[PDB]
């Protein structure tokens, strides 16, 4: 009578019921497993832990990302978080009806391919769809038209939406993403004198991130103004009670977004992808895209960002455009939402992928029923 | 990957 | 008790009722088809869209003039702008009462052929008729003798008529019309460092024009002053915001009417031709064709274009000629309002083909009953 | 006692001397900053490099093409090159005697006045002439009459000449070119499951696709049998020692020529672009073209090119035709080598525009001595 | 020891020597300009071109005829193509010898004027005469008596004749010819669905009607049997490769002679031309003259013709009279030919008009010497 | 007309000048203080010994290590090290010419400056430059292109370096040192049955490890083979006379660094982040870092490492690529060497930081004059 | 058309 | 260029 | 000519 | 350092 929906993306998994306003499993998409001698015996242990588990004991599992900039490489750990989504946190059984899954655009094939199959062989599940993320923001917003700018863990991308109609040409993919500013910001903080090198200690370093990093409006004159202040100064308590503080790495390193040439990445800005991807549309909708920027994903929210992107676009853009930032509270789950909305409409059940279909076609339907 | 990036 | 009478010629369709003063209905005879895979299930769009739907995506849709150079070629779109007209713009059921139809003179033959069937098959029209639109352009004037000259998007013609009797010898076609003329114009401003290469780009170079361009009295010292002067010059904003600005160009591409071969269109010039037509009139008539050339259609329209006329045939005629242009305001719509005229001429009525007469004689009625 | 040809359009830059049966310079148009922290003092390096010297070192480097479809948009960098290709590589002081350059038909014409100036301001050069490269293949072939189709890495062309009179209002100009081809195939390899990004790394794509991408003569049953067979599929060795395999995008990247709708490129196939230009021309002359196309450029190497380009012509031309594509081996420099013959010829010598001339009656003189 | 003779006249060239049985020039009085800008350097072309070279050509030059109607008017065409026979066609110094042309009865003045000094002063032609084409039919014919009917292509005329004793009150001249015969078929074929428009278009056109048409002994039930058979119908295939398919119009275009008023001719049919200038002759002498009638000229090619005239005399005719028409094979160069004989004639070499005679008389001497 | 370098670094202080082949000063960067009640009156005994002060008379001194993984923590500690190195050591007045210092990248800020300003103030050094060692050691091997690895007793690093400009992104550091494997073989001791736990002791550890052990290219077979052989035993002496026989652990320790899991360090081992630095370079350098690693530093010397690191890279990396390791003799000095090179070169003179500029900008101008 | 222009 | 393209 | 027709 | 290990 329903459907499950979840943002199997990088970072963080997703997860609720078609209908649902709000996901109920929230947890990472980490899988842990242990790197010392267990001794008492009796301890009750397991070799493999998953979310919450693996953020409880992280001082002494060794965690990993079965996803990687979006593509799924550990397949092995990613069966184990999918199983521990339906049973331990949906507490359903998948088997008795279908679920969306979602991507980000221009991922490897074979990427859909196992996916597809594992759905069909592990968990049997009735039927299935395979959406892009960006398009399910849309659907959150509750607009036909706009630029949706989804900005993940692991992978940024642009799509351009004009009433439907995706425009595939333009569709922009940005490795980029919330867990090299991650990586970066280690950096940067051993230079403030702090050294991170677990990978516990990496995920402290995103609680930080998360906490005290925002957007500077003048980055310029940002550090003009760190540099002979403490007002931007601000300090935050380790696990261990110990206390830090943090100086212009506050904003340092959010600015990557706009300058990803701080870590090597020889590609454009955010703003000029996105600018860019305008450029590849035609004039006659260029200026209802300039209307309708959406933001999406965890990385848009640090306070400012909204703001230094209207700056920046009305900078490349022409005059007189109404450069509007679209950037609601909750756009943090935009993704999820969207899948929400979108399964509980009626008129969708005919994009439903069914076993009957898989078995008569293979797994490479999804390139062909499915977008 | 199997390409640019480490995927 | 009245009757429908359009333009369906081509570039734009106007249409009203027998009586009226102005058309209702002036929308683009354009028809439109997505390109862009269509991606937001539960758009609510369709496959093909008609005049004011077209313009306003034009970014995303396809668009086809279903006339070309006054032939009507592709049929089915054809139909479809019909059914719009009808009912989507008029709001009115054809099937009620008759319908007046144009056309350019010396059309191959079939093109009537498939008229008159899909107004009695697909519309099932009462009774309908074809005139010829230079003629209708005297019924707008009120003269009864003088030489039209119907320049419109995809034909120019000129007919001679004295005291109604018109002269078949010497009517004249000309395919050189504004359609020409825009796509000229796109090539031109290539040069100036413009692209425009979309259908909706040529769209937009289209407004340019209509809104940019005029006729110069003296090309040679029109480019003479261009050339050493920014008066001239004229700036123009884009949809997207950008601004362009016009050198030239503005006066160059009007004076292809005079100089055809600026396309290699082999043809005289227009004023040539239209004096060629006078020249196969018998020396009697030719001074009241002097006095009385009517203009008429969008093409007539370029400010100074009536001057330019009036100098060129002054040279090219005997002097002491009352050479006179008439151009009234709202030429523009001419030969729709000429409809309007005969439609409601009580004497008229018995120039309609009726269905009983259709269906007795055949399609081939168009040649004998109708002019 | 001679002058210097060179091809400097997009892609690469070809030159040698009049008289010369090949060209000896052959290196990219490509210049290249840095984009990396130096480091090693006395490394002894510089802050711009030019051709090969990017290519050797474009790990490093961030390259950049001056030109873009035909258009000098750096002219700094265009300098540059010039400066390069005249003395690091033909080692020869330009100063000393005249130069042929080239271009496609219809750029904005400032981009003609640009380069005229440089050429009598940087390099001071004796004398000079543009030429359209349509017209230089021609004199390669030994032809006075055919089509020439060239089609380059930033612009393919169209260009009807008969018995010389070269047809301008046919001369149709098509974006869609090596450059975006490359540019696709980048995209179409993310599918396979590689990841370019770096602008070496789409350096290294084309040379993949000139090595390894064929033209299918029937494109559908072409993929029919990639999907069910390996014979299609074949390996490749990337820089660092990986290698890769390339299945169906082996001829999937070609097929856009004949399909630009697959880059959104609303614009018509190759094929029928070179039919409309034939259709542009009159009846009596249209014959001799069918029996004259004559390739051009280096996207005509791709084998069976030629073969498809006569399929498809074939099809939308009348029957009984001869329909004969002439793509001699070494057309990959028919234009250079058109540049040395129409040099070496005695009588062109009266075409050349003296820097007398030229300061005469300034840079304009390019729209008026020159074609 | 010989002389030269020609047929100057509309449409095509004829020219021989005295007593040849047969032209051996035969090529049209076409002068042929470009009107396209020329780019190949070397192609070795010219800016005029004359007959057989402008219909090789035709595709490139604007073609004009010199001579309109019987009339020369562009007298430096017509020198060149005077030029262009002498030399490049016939290979003979005309200063040699005497020179024999024509013309059609009724023709400004001037004509001759122009032409006798042409000959004088540009060719230097030791003696000349100019006759009427009527009358050298007769000669070819071998009769003293009769009608001549001699219709080319810029005009048609009557010339009874009795024992000699030319009768120059019943001359008859009609301006309808086989020219507009062509012109007209252009407008019918629009109605057809086929468009010619261009010069070079026009003499297809022209070519189409020397090999399709025919003429009707029931042009009223012709048509009858046309609209319910295709066996009226024949193909054509135009010189691009184009098939298409003549209805129709193949016998509706050589009815215009029977029935000017097609063209808005409001001269007589020639039939009615051709008995009224029988009625202008003394009723003694028309029985002969309705015994010898004689067909001359090109446009008394078309089948059946002969069998109209016959037809439509006879009707007008008093009954009980020998209507014969005389239309041999060859009659298409019956003036010609009867120069040739003419010209043989020992006894007409009084009639020479010397350079001796013109220098003291002048030009007008052309109509006193000469008849 | 000199200046002065040294290793700062941890384990060993080197220090010597510019344009010597080899550092005079050698010695243990370790000070020394008593802790047990002196008595003996005229003992003539200081608080503080450094070096091989230290070395002799250690059974009675703590000794204490003012670098802790290349930071210094015991600022007082390490300004009587230096002062010794210049006056004791040296012999030699720092004050009257520069010096060059060197340190690990990526060390807190604080590091620098500290050392900047006691440079200036204590020292009143006339000008100064901190220097990466690793890049120093391409120098000593001199060249431009590698990948350094330069592994002393408190830190490892890796700095790919391309013509120069070092890739700060790809730069890895890594805890695991030296002064660890010390440490670890302490433990490793105990359990082959010898206690060592006083500083003295672990000094001693020291020695022995620096003669004894070596590095396995097949560590689970050595493994094997020591388990059952006397032949990988080897005695040595004690200072006081005890004689201690190693067993396996003679090359347990050496594979630390290939496991650094053995010390529950969680980071890969040296040959994977070797591995990895290269991932994190572009494609088309890949194949030049392979050719080229080089390696540094004191820990490079265990017998046998070279081929272990060939092997262990040799599997990670793709086929047929050039693995080479430069592992030179003297290597433990290299960056030494180097800066003795670097010192002697006259173009890097304009490095220098003199005290002008740091008087007028401060202690922070290290950060950007210096790199 | 079905001759000259390309209607 | 300055309006379609990106040139 | 010069008065009916355009001869 | 002052962070994760001990200097
Ligand atoms: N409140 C926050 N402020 C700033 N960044 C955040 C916040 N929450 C999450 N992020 C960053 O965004 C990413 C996770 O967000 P999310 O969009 O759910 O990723 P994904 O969509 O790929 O699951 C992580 O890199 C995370 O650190
Ligand atoms: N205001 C204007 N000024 C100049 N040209 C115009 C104007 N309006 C229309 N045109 C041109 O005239 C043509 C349309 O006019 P119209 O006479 O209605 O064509 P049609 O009669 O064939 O519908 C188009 O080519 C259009 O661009
Ligand atoms: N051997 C080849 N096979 C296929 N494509 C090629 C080959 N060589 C070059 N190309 C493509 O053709 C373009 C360069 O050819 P060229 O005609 O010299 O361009 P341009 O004429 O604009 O210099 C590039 O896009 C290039 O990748
Ligand atoms: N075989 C033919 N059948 C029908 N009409 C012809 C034929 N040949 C020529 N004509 C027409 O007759 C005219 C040329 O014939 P000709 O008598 O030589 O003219 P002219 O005498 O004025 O040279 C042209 O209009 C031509 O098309
Ligand atoms: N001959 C040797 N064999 C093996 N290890 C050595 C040798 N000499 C020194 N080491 C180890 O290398 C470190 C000192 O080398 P060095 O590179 O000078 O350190 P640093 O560069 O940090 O001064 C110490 O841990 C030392 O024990
Ligand atoms: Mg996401
Ligand atoms: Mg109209
Ligand atoms: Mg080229
Ligand atoms: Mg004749
Ligand atoms: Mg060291």
């Amino acid at each position: 009578t329903t459907a499950l929906v979840c943002d199997n993306g990088s970072g963080l998994v997703k997860a609720g019921f078609a209908g649902d306003d709000a996901p109920r499993a929230v947890f990472p998409s980490i899988v842990g497993r242990p790197r010392h001698q267990g001794v008492m015996v009796g301890m009750g242990q397991k070799d493999s832990y998953v979310g919450d588990e693996a953020q409880s004991k992280r001082g002494i599992l060794t965690l990993k990302y079965p996803i990687e900039h979006g593509i799924i490489t550990n397949w092995d750990d990613m069966e184990k978080i999918w199983h521990h989504t339906f049973y331990n946190e949906l507490r359903v059984a998948p088997e008795e009806h279908p679920t969306l899954l979602t991507e980000a655009p221009l991922n490897p094939k074979a990427n859909r391919e196992k996916m597809t199959q594992i759905m069909f062989e592990t968990f049997n599940v009735p039927a299935m769809y395979v959406a892009i993320q960006a398009v399910l923001s849309l659907y959150a917003s509750g607009r036909t038209t706009g630029i949706v700018l989804d900005s993940g863990d692991g992978v940024t991308h642009n799509v351009p939406i004009y009433e439907g109609y995706a425009l595939p040409h333009a569709i922009m993919r940005l490795d980029l993403a919330g867990r090299d500013l991650t990586d970066y910001l280690m950096k940067i903080l051993t230079e403030r004198g702090y050294s991170f090198v677990t990978t516990a200690e990496r995920e402290i370093v995103r609680d930080i991130k998360e906490k005290l990093c925002y957007v500077a409006l003048d980055f310029e004159n940002e550090m003009a103004t760190a540099a002979s202040s403490s007002s931007l100064e601000k300090s935050y308590e380790l696990p261990d009670g110990q206390v830090i503080t943090i100086g212009n790495e506050r904003f340092r390193c959010p600015e990557t977004l706009f300058q990803p040439s701080f870590i090597g990445m020889e590609s454009a800005g955010i703003h000029e992808t996105t600018y860019n991807s305008i450029m590849k549309c035609d004039i006659d909708i260029r200026k209802d895209l300039y209307a309708n920027n959406v933001m999406s994903g965890g990385t848009t929210m640090y306070p400012g960002i909204a703001d230094r992107m209207q700056k920046e676009i009305t900078a490349l853009a022409p005059s007189t455009m109404k450069i509007k930032i679209i950037a609601p509270p909750e756009r943090k789950y935009s993704v999820w939402i969207g899948g929400s909305i979108l399964a509980s409409l009626s008129t969708f059940q005919q994009m439903w992928i069914t076993k009957q279909e898989y078995d008569e076609a293979g797994p490479s339907i999804v390139h062909r029923k499915c977008f | 990957w199997x390409a640019x990036c480490p995927a």
